[PDB]
């Protein structure tokens, strides 16, 4: 259908139309029954209370999409040269992209072969030239994804100030990135949004972080996702170790945003920053919602 | 070479079964090996064999074959490569009218 466009971008940077309009150009098509590639894979947790169990919270799960595809030609060899080419666009250890194109927009989901595939029918694949590959393939990331959004902030004051508009579209909390530049004193907000994942959610409200100071050359990475650490330092110094337990807490929470002030001080060359904010989505196409 | 003499038919070859007629004989009776006399070449039934007597006519004497198959097929053919006739079921039936 034209509501709707699959693609895939292997690994080596093959493009692949799997549905919508040009599927089955490069001779790979999609076959129906596609699990687990709508909704992230979401399980509850319920403890044991007064009238059964009680909700304890949620814990999002990574996908495994099982799925289909034809390889077809007229030629027997041409198929084999298909066949091979779209086995090459996968891999186990590096990702590749997989774009679902509505009217929402464009949204991709990284993916890996979770084990290998399982190709052909039963007699063998020359004599059709027309074969399926079953494909179990898993996000490890299971959010479908867009270009994040980046802003950059450049000042040659000793002393500034600036404010970043930011705002989560998307129905699933992100975590922002900020690159500073050094040398300088920075401080970054860390809102709760109104999370009260520590207690504090409207304690937290307009809650600003200092960094430690930066000495020349220490350029600092501040990633507030939870997989990477908040503070890396490019030149491998531990600016961590000055900073004295304080911490990036919060994400941005769905539907909030507003101008978060971002300062520099004690900067003698000015300061650089750029702020980049994920855009999650659980669905790979959903109306605008708020 | 012309058609007739490709074909090569011959109507003498056919024969009809203008009277037929079923013998039956206990599985203690020697089976009939052959039903040609050795001395002149006649019809010789063998003792222990006895005849039904008549027998419908429009509902004839019928011969069925049935034949049990598998078909064979190798991984690179896409048509089964062989068959085989596993058995050969045969049985016949007719109408017996004398009691």
């Amino acid at each position: 259908t034209d509501f709707l466009k699959i693609e895939l971008i292997g690994r080596d940077g093959s493009h692949w139309v799997l549905s919508g309009p040009g599927m089955g150009q490069q001779g790979v098509t999609l076959n129906p029954n596609l699990q687990q590639f709508y909704d992230a894979p979401v399980k509850t947790l319920y403890v044991p209370g007064p009238f059964g169990e009680e909700y304890a919270g949620k814990r999002v799960q990574r996908r495994e999409i099982v799925f289909s595809v034809q390889a077809y030609d007229e030629d027997p060899d041409t198929w084999s040269t298909v066949d091979s080419l779209w086995r090459w666009a996968w891999d186990y250890d590096e990702e590749s992209e997989l774009r679902v194109s509505t009217s929402d927009g464009t949204r991709f989901l990284k993916v890996r072969l979770m084990e290998e595939p399982k190709p052909y029918y039963e007699k063998d694949p020359h004599i059709t030239a027309d074969n399926p590959i079953v494909m179990t393939v898993t996000a490890t990331f299971p959010y479908w994804q867009d270009e994040p959004e980046e802003l950059i902030w450049t000042t040659l004051s000793t002393e500034d100030m600036t404010r970043f508009p930011v705002r989560n579209d998307g129905d699933v909390p992100v975590w922002l990135k900020w690159t500073l530049t050094a040398p300088g004193l920075w401080i970054l907000p860390d809102f709760s949004w109104g999370n009260d994942m520590y207690s504090r959610g409207r304690e937290d409200l307009g809650r600003t972080v200092a960094m430690p100071e930066l000495v020349a050359g220490e350029h600092v990475s501040v990633d507030s996702d939870p997989r990477v650490q908040t503070l890396i330092a490019v030149n491998g110094m531990p600016t961590q170790n000055r900073w004295k337990g304080n911490d990036l807490l919060y994400p941005l929470m769905p539907g909030k945003g507003a101008e978060i002030p971002v300062q520099l001080k004690n900067a003698p060359e000015g300061g650089a920053c750029k702020l980049t904010r994920p855009r999650w989505y659980s669905r790979p196409w959903s109306r605008p919602g708020v | 070479t012309d058609f007739y003499t490709i074909k090569d038919a011959q109507a003498d070859l056919a024969i009809a079964p203008l009277n037929l007629t079923v013998l039956l004989a206990p599985y203690s009776t020697t089976p009939a090996t052959t039903l040609e006399s050795p001395t002149d070449g006649s019809l010789a039934i063998p003792p222990g064999y006895k005849s039904v007597g008549h027998f419908e006519k429009q509902a004839g004497l019928t011969l069925g074959n049935e034949f049990d198959s598998k078909d064979i097929e190798a991984y690179g053919e896409p048509e089964p490569i062989r068959t085989i006739i596993n058995k050969r079921t045969t049985t016949f039936d007719f109408a017996m009218y004398q009691n």
